[PDB]
């Protein structure tokens, strides 16, 4: 079964920056996106960053300036790269996997996550 | 763009329960609502798919519908099971931006 | 040279009249085409998604999606039977042939002409346009069918039909691979379903380009360019039509009465009751020989899915039909799936000095009878009691899968291997001539396009474009559009298309359906008072032949 | 041919498509459907069928029992996700003189479904039925859906 | 080896309707003749032919 | 099959296809016909039943 | 004439089959190629000296000093692999060859136009762009090699990699003598080192010019030039790499304990004790035969000072290695020295719509194993007691000199009449084809920068330039620049690069590696939405081969 | 009997390889192991129209 294994949480100044990275397994890793989608301590869900089978990324409004995402088809592996850090930042960081098999160019037209991993904890203070 | 639910909705074992997510032509008119599950502390579930599937081995007690720029979750004979809270996902395709509603905590009475 | 000619303007029809009643179809067509600079000089790869037409439940048919590479190359489509015949040679040939052959073709261009276009800073704009001598016009044959098959037939973006009207080439584009995916629904269906797309396979990534592939000439105003004659081996194309369907193959029964008086009422009578007549049925358990019941040697024509809509890896499309319908001829408000509806422009019939952007528009009802009329078809059990009873039949008017709209012949397909059918009559102008047959190990019986399908090859595709005409400050590093001197060609084209065709003989005591001119039709034929013109569509398979 | 585009994208990113410019039912070409204006990609001509559908995990009798009905092409979106291989992709088991872990002990066969990279396949899920009419939208009466009983 | 195909089906045309034919008998006639039916052809004749 | 219980989905059925195989008709002695004309069709049967 | 073309666009490569498995390649080539009148008429002298960067201490690697020739003429160099084959055709060939020969080279000039730019006095500016028919190109075929040879590829400075692209020529210069002195130094080093450019030497003074040593062919609207074919005497290029090292040639001891289950730690073993084995060693004091001791009968590889930097009369540059790193391919990050690093721009494989000055870059990892590990290497005390102590094993962690940053492999060279090593793998798009042989007494065994060296002398560089369109105010006398009408010419390119490659055979049960298409890369052979092209790196040497 | 290809494309198409995971799968184990796996025939595109 399709199962995801993320790591690289840390606690960092509030003008830092800092990486983050999953393990996935089960499944054609380069026919699905993978996203990190990220929850303020007592508030909801958020999208971050998405990055899909040949490399090609979008980011949310809130960090299309500062963050960075990449993969690594061959390893299975997704990373997630922050600059500029600031509080706000701070939340735990969930990894989760795509429905709908898109590749290319012309992906987040639909997405729906369908498994998801543990999550790591990012804190942004001095 | 966000996507708006009401901060709590209750019901009683047994009974049905509706949970609501106004959003807009540019993100629920196209796409639909995906609904997500979580329990205090743990990763989120998906529930219903945005054409109404839901993954295999959820209930059919879970449904969900879309009409016009707002998005609904049913949940019908509610059991002790579904007391977490509940989140609506949506992607605008104009932008290209993935967006999730607020949350909404269920209370079972 | 600069004020040497390099060729001469023919659209004249000669027929040759060879032995033994065939004659030699030689139809000339000559144009003037206008070519202008390409918008760019690359290639791009565009992907096309109207998620807003098609996100509507129901619109499902509607779909768009697709990837294709647009090209700066043009491309020179002559496969129109407008391009080559007027409604006289048409005429000619529909009311004195019995069938048609494909032979030869060859095109040439010649006379090219390469102007530019620069504009006064005056404040009222002015601009004049003068000659390059020394600009080229790229020109590429592809004699090898290198390049993926696009006939413009198909978006009737052939050549003008109009041998005094100026045509333009259509810009060249060719399908780029793409993987999607569309879930159908209906007004009223609970939620939004799946409408995706997915993106390409690499394993089916086709990048073509015109420099890599064809030899490309460079002209100039005083070169010409001539492809040489193709041969085609394609099978003959009929000019008649067949009108028998089952219940018109063999021996009729013997009337043991016949009318002593003429009249609509007075009918013949077989006179043996039903069970006890004889003859050869495929039916091991009834005693009834009947016009319906008795056997004959084989069908005629196929039941399909009609308004089919099948998916694969590039999302839908409709299940193609060999045949019209039934009870068309008679009433074409009931024209339907498999009647090809043409919609073209004014360079190919359209009356020339209409206003809008509507298309005129026809569908060609065939006179051949090989159709189904399914609201008179039914199922009804083995055990063949008669007369038969609700719970032993299942009609046409009853509802499949719960639907009171759709009931079992429209999942119905009877093609089997006694299935005989017909190739598609010619479609004057706008119909295609000839198709390329596909590169399958196994091939389609025929294609529902063209009347003619080429075996091993048939002729490469012409593509043009203006060669670049840079400016001084050229800078190929820059990551901004090409600097160019807006250039634009007009050249002379002229082809050469070869038939063979047998003169038709008159078998019978009646005489057969021709086309004529009459007070009807008379003004569809000749300019109007201001100049404009228009061809009409005209049927091909008029005269009847007998099928068995 | 693929239709002329009348817009092209001025700029690289996933929103910025391409349109025919065009309204559908303002369009030329040719199409099987005489009793309609809208020439969609869907809709337009094409020269002949490659596939064709046909009645999948039938099983058909004669004098000497239940047979498969044979199929000549794979499924639908086998390649995008191997667990969706079925009627079509033929399925091999083997032991250790034919490919099988020479090593591996117990009875149990190697298998493997091959998936074709020909698409001729079909996506059964995408195709439906409407009435000839072709009255768009099509209501629920007027198709039937791969979702139907 | 065979096909299925529906039997008796009745296609109309221009003419009226008419049985689909089909190329081959029905299965397990040959032990019990009584469920002889689509595709085992029926001769009726008379006194000259037989 | 649309409600009826005297009609199921092998009435509607056909699975002629590519891999189909099949014979021709068997001579029928004495009242079978012994040559027919092909049709005049372009695309012609494969079998004719007579 | 002016309005007749003189050649034709060809940019096919062909792959004609012989006998015996060996494959004639042909790649055509054609370009559009935009010529500007040079900045001025004369010849200069021009000295660099950047004292300001290299006057900060410790950077003496960051040198540009020289003193070059800026003639007016323009070179026309297409001695790059991207100018001849596309993705596929590189795909075809590293996929299905094993060696490539060299054969000959032709190209020729053809369809010149010639215009002149025009500027109005109207207050808003203006400019039209006119047909200067009498006006001549120069073209110069230095046949001889009496110029210096200055390929392109080393500054990225060749033809354009797209067919479809405008390309322009290189303006061409070459280096004059200079003397240079450049002390080294580094941060806090007191004092300043000494950095004075010194003159030019008139025993070393050599000053070419074009007119005084090659033909020049003047070329109207009308005329072509055509080279003529060159043969070349190149040693073969293999399109497969060795994988063996010293520790993997010859017969592997024998293992007296295999392993009895499967697992990545279920080892064998020799089961000798060391002391105790049969073989040869080059170690006449010990008795110790071990996979690391044991004879070999020459050396793979070499290793030399890494990051060297030598000093001669023109002052410091980098002292060249022949193989990699090692370990590189495991990590990209350890790419040192050996590894090509190429920089390039959009002409030659940079995402063509993407802005700014910055360039595209990547560094060359071949597949061959040749290089060396520097940090496992070690020298001992000619005794060989183990295990070592410290006081008689000089490790890579070792200063030297007091520098805890350079350990003796840093100058440490192993080069021997035992060492065996091969040639430079070709590098697409980006690599040189072909180079020039030194003319010294004794040669090189291998140039680094093209995998074909031509022994005697090959193809003369082609020169081009605009002659010079004077006004009627000239004075030779007036020491100002000479007034020239504003002139650009734009000619076709067109060139035959001719191979011979021999299809390679499988030797091994296993498969070997391939170049391919995947999901990953696909979208670096396709454009993009707005035209955009890439030509992306591609390694050559796929195939293993045997060493030994 | 068989035809070489040719390159009808700008770009490249796909070939079958060894890699870093399927590598194993031609070269015998430790204790002798030998396995073949299934691999794919119709790699190259041809044009169907």
């Amino acid at each position: 079964e399709v199962q995801l294994v993320e790591s690289g949480g840390d606690l960092v100044k509030p003008a830092g920056s800092l990486r983050l990275s999953c393990v996935a397994s089960g499944f054609t890793f380069s026919s699905y996106g993978m996203n990190w989608v990220r929850q303020a301590p007592g508030k909801g869900l958020q999208w971050v960053a998405g990055v899909n089978s040949g490399g090609f990324t979008g980011y949310a409004d809130a960090v299309k300036g500062r963050f960075t995402i990449s993969r690594d088809n061959a390893k299975n592996t997704v990373y997630l790269q922050m600059n500029s850090l600031t509080a706000e930042d701070t939340a735990v960081y969930y990894c989760a996997k795509d429905r709908y098999y898109c590749t290319g160019d012309y992906c987040f037209n639909l997405i729906a996550f369908g498994y998801w991993g543990q999550g790591t904890l990012v804190t942004v203070s001095s | 763009s966000v996507l708006t639910q009401p901060t709590s909705v209750s019901g009683s074992l047994g009974q049905r329960v509706t949970i609501s997510c106004s959003g807009s032509t540019n993100n629920i008119g196209i796409v639909g609502a995906s609904w997500y599950q979580q329990l205090p502390g743990k990763a989120p579930k998906l529930l219903v798919y945005s054409d109404g599937n839901r993954p295999s081995g959820v209930p059919d007690r879970f449904s969900g519908s879309n009409s016009g720029n707002s998005a609904t979750l049913t949940i019908t004979g509610l059991q002790a099971e579904d007391e977490a809270d509940y989140y609506c996902q949506s992607v605008d395709p104009t932008l290209g931006v993935v967006v999730f509603g607020g949350g909404t905590h269920l209370t079972v009475l | 040279g600069v004020g040497i000619s390099t060729g001469t303007f023919n659209n004249q029809t000669e027929f040759k009249f060879l032995e033994n009643g065939w004659v030699y179809i030689t139809a000339n067509s000559s144009r003037l085409v206008h070519l202008n600079m390409p918008e760019s000089e690359n290639y791009r790869r565009v992907v096309v998604n109207n998620l807003d037409k098609t996100a509507v439940n129901g619109n499902m048919a509607l779909d768009d999606t697709h990837a294709e590479i647009v090209t700066p190359w043009s491309l020179v489509d002559a496969n129109a039977w407008g391009v080559w015949f007027n409604p006289g040679d048409w005429q000619l040939i529909v009311n004195t042939m019995s069938e048609l052959h494909l032979v030869s073709f060859e095109q040439e261009i010649f006379n090219v002409v390469l102007k530019t276009v620069s504009e006064s800073a005056t404040q009222p704009p002015t601009k004049v346009y003068n000659n390059d001598l020394t600009a080229s016009l790229m020109v590429a044959l592809d004699s090898n069918n290198t390049m993926p098959f696009t006939p413009a037939a198909m978006r009737s973006e052939t050549l003008g039909f109009y041998p005094w009207k100026p045509t333009i080439p259509t810009p060249w584009r060719y399908y780029f691979q793409w993987d999607r995916t569309l879930i159908p629904s209906h007004t009223g269906t609970s939620g939004t379903p799946t409408n995706i797309y997915h993106g390409t396979d690499p394993d089916d990534v086709q990048f073509y380009t015109i420099e890599n592939s064809v030899p490309v000439h460079l002209l100039r105003t005083g070169d010409e360019f001539a492809t040489g004659t193709f041969f085609f081996d394609c099978k003959p194309c009929r000019l008649t039509h067949t009108w028998q369907t089952n219940r018109a193959l063999g021996l009729p029964p013997f009337l043991n009465s016949l009318p002593q008086s003429e009249g609509g009422t007075n009918f013949g009578y077989i006179g043996v009751q039903q069970d006890k007549r004889r003859g050869v049925t495929q039916m091991g358990n009834t005693n009834y020989i009947t016009e319906a019941t008795i056997m004959r040697p084989a069908e005629v024509g196929y039941s399909a899915p009609y308004y089919s809509f099948e998916a694969s890896t590039q999302g839908p499309f409709k299940t193609p039909i060999a045949a019209g319908r039934g009870g068309a001829q008679t009433d074409e408000n009931q024209a339907a799936d498999g009647d090809p509806r043409y919609a073209f422009g004014r360079q190919h019939g359209q009356k020339t000095t209409t206003t809008g952007e509507t298309p005129e528009r026809f569908t060609y009802i065939a006179h051949q009878d090989t159709g189904r009329y399914p609201e008179g078809d039914w199922i009804q059990n083995i055990n063949f009691n008669l007369p038969v009873t609700d719970d032993n039949v299942l009609l046409p008017t009853d509802p499949i899968g719960g639907k009171t709209g759709i009931n079992y012949t429209n999942i119905f397909n009877t093609y089997g291997p006694l299935t005989a059918l017909n190739n598609v009559p010619p479609v004057y102008p706008n119909g295609q001539i000839w198709d390329k047959e596909f590169d399958t190990d196994l091939k389609p019986r025929l294609h529902v396009n063209a009347p003619f399908v080429c075996q091993n090859n048939c002729p490469g595709q012409l593509f043009v474009k203006v060669a670049p005409n840079l400016t001084n400050q050229y800078d190929p590093d820059a990551s901004a559009n090409m600097s160019r001197i807006v250039t634009y060609s007009d050249f002379w084209w002229k082809g050469k298309l070869v038939f063979k065709a047998k003169l038709r003989a008159s078998h019978t005591w009646n005489p057969i359906q021709q086309m004529s001119i009459n007070v009807d039709n008379q003004f569809n034929y000749v300019p109007s008072n201001i100049g404009g013109m228009k061809i009409v569509y005209e049927k091909s398979q008029l005269a009847p032949r007998k099928l068995y």
